[PDB]
């Protein structure tokens, strides 16, 4: 912000900023690291395979 | 007849323009105090005589 100056436009209030938190939280690091433990067991594993 | 053969065409132009600097950036002129001193001094002269 222009520190002189108090806006509404070229700063939406602090809502935008923990929506934009949030949603980065909780939607797209966590949808990663579920696609990413089941390639990693993927790769590990195999297919049908029980390891004792 | 005088104006026969003119051509005119346009060929550029430039702008005017302030940089509205809201949060300031830029130099400008400084306005200072200076004191000179001086001093003068007062001698003696040569003397007239009675005798």
């Amino acid at each position: 912000k222009p520190a002189m100056v108090e806006d509404d436009k070229t700063y939406p209030r602090l809502e935008a900023l923990t929506t934009a938190y949030r949603i980065q939280q909780m939607r797209n690091n966590a949808v990663t690291t579920l696609l990413n433990r089941a390639d990693t067991l993927k790769s590990y594993l195999g297919v049908g395979v029980p390891h004792p | 007849a005088a104006l026969s053969g003119l051509t005119v065409t346009g060929v550029g132009y430039s702008l005017e323009a302030r940089l509205t600097n809201i949060n300031q950036l830029e130099m400008g002129l400084l306005i200072d105090s200076d004191v000179q001193k001086q001093g003068f001094m007062i001698p003696t002269l040569p003397p007239l005589v009675i005798v």
